[PDB]
RNA sequence: GACGCAGAGAUGGUC
RNA sequence: GACCGGAGUGUC
């Protein structure tokens, strides 16, 4: 008679635990919040053996693959509840017409910059090479961001036309993949260009990029709302704005929707509904989670209305709109792992851009 | 759907029910596939999974407590584990495992 | 026929 | 207590 929740390490997991305390103090149910590494990779392998958790948190994309394997519980919220959360956020958590998880927030990457090292942030990517030499005089870099997960380099590869799966009359064509198109190459090339022209090291990851921006060592970074709290505490004067345009076109970040699905095999599915519906998805819950690590654009209308004024969320909302919503199909996993290796190998040297993307073009199906 | 597959193995081929009986079948390597109910205690699903591991036998995890297993195998009492020996017209060892 | 035990091995056996 | 044994079986 307990609820074991697995949430990602770069989220408000202490603040989600804080919501579990109210749930304990009001029923005596043990709400255990864990944040295990590679959780999205683990949940499928551990639920096939019946040793998984009750509630799992992740962006809507990894949930369709689970649903296709029957690892997710058919969530059953009433008509009144559905009209509390945005009609678009439910669509992100729908597999084969059935709702498989509860939407919690709309995520979107934005250009985070140091107002002290850069009052007017770049409007385009094409000016960054210059701005870097200018800052190399003051012994500082211009742009530092994680190049190990494709999610951060995707806004650039997608900008000029790159895509995952072609969307047609509702269904996604798993055979039409836009990672090899002329536009995709250009953007991935540009990334590899700043890399080759010593403007951005090809070994930089989340831990490094976060450290540099937060310690005043670089003008800007590309990150999500989660990374705000740690920036707020570094006492750095910073802003959250639109991503730079590449080839006179907007960057198209892959918009996630922090969903919370239930384990189809869980015995305490009934308790999960009470928790997620009447203790988390409310102005009180989201707030405690948002106070730990910001969610930004929230799925719940009530609390969203409150936070809207924040100019940081304005950016998130801006980028979220200018980009595209992540497909929830099972084939997303392949495309991701596939693009993962393209951005790395391409920038490392192993394969050239054309080679890296040509391989992802195939490995993606 | 598998509930029909189980039933089938029970009219044509041999099976066995219960903890004691299956562990024996694992030791003898006579069982091919085992089936353990969802909310089976930990020591036990560990001890089963363990003989299934030593015996090099496959394991299927039922999406419903022993209560529904008994119902699914033609019994009234609860059965937390099923050792499938040979399957006649049924295909659970050659389709899902 | 209700309760109680009973494949998570019952009653029942044998040392 | 240990072992054997596999579907019933004790009560009113
Ligand atoms: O190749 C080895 C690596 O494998 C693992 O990385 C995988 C993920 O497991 C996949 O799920 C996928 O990643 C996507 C992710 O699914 C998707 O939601 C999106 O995730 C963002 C998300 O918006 C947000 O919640 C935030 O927390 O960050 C995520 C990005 O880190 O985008 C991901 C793409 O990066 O593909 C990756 C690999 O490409 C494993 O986690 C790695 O540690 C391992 O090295």
């Amino acid at each position: 008679g307990k609820l074991v929740i697995w949430i990602n390490g770069d989220k408000g997991y202490n603040g989600l635990a804080e919501v579990g305390k109210k749930f304990e103090k009001d029923t005596g149910i043990k709400v255990t919040v864990e944040h295990p590494d590679k959780l999205e990779e683990k949940f499928p392998q551990v639920a096939a053996t019946g040793d998984g958790p009750d509630i799992i948190f992740w962006a809507h994309d990894r949930f369709g693959g689970y649903a296709q394997s029957g690892l997710l519980a058919e969530i059953t919220p009433d008509k009144a509840f559905q009209d509390k959360l945005y009609p678009f956020t439910w669509d992100a958590v729908r597999y084969n017409g059935k709702l498989i998880a509860y939407p919690i927030a709309v995520e979107a990457l934005s250009l985070i910059y140091n107002k002290d090292l850069l009052p007017n942030p770049p409007k385009t990517w094409e000016e960054i090479p210059a701005l870097d030499k200018e800052l190399k005089a003051k012994g500082k870099s211009a742009l530092m961001f994680n190049l190990q997960e494709p999610y951060f380099t995707w806004p650039l590869i997608a900008a000029d036309g790159g895509y995952a799966f072609k969307y047609e009359n509702g269904k996604y064509d798993i055979k039409d993949v836009g990672v090899d198109n002329a536009g995709a190459k250009a953007g991935l090339t540009f990334l590899v260009d700043l890399i080759k022209n010593k403007h951005m090291n090809a070994d930089t990851d989340y831990s490094i990029a976060e450290a540099a921006f937060n310690k005043g060592e670089t003008a800007m970074t590309i990150n999500g709302p989660w990374a705000w709290s740690n920036i707020d505490t570094s006492k750095v004067n910073y802003g959250v704005t639109v991503l730079p345009t590449f080839k006179g076109q907007p960057s198209k970040p892959f918009v996630g929707v922090l969903s919370a699905g239930i384990n189809a095999a869980s015995p305490n599915k009934e308790l999960a509904k009470e928790f997620l519906e009447n203790y988390l998805l409310t102005d009180e819950g989201l707030e405690a989670v948002n106070k730990d690590k910001p969610l930004g654009a929230v799925a719940l209308k009530s609390y969203e209305e409150e936070l809207a004024k924040d100019p940081r969320i304005a950016a998130t909302m801006e980028n979220a709109q200018k980009g595209e919503i992540m497909p929830n199909i099972p084939q997303m996993s392949a495309f991701w792992y596939a693009v993962r290796t393209a951005v790395i190998n391409a920038a490392s040297g192993r394969q050239t851009v054309d080679e890296a993307l040509k391989d992802a073009q195939t490995n993606s199906s | 759907s598998i509930n029909q597959k189980l039933a089938l193995v029970i009219k044509s081929g041999k099976y066995t029910l219960g903890y004691k009986s299956t562990v024996k079948s694992l030791r003898q390597g006579k069982s091919k596939l085992i089936i353990i109910a969802a909310n089976t205690p930990v020591l036990r699903k560990s001890e089963l999974e363990y003989y299934a591991m030593l015996s090099k036998t496959k394991v299927y995890y039922f999406q419903g407590g022993n209560n529904e297993l008994g119902t699914a195998v033609g019994k009234l009492f609860r059965v937390g584990v099923v050792s499938i020996l040979e399957a006649g017209d049924s295909d659970i060892l050659t389709t899902l495992a």
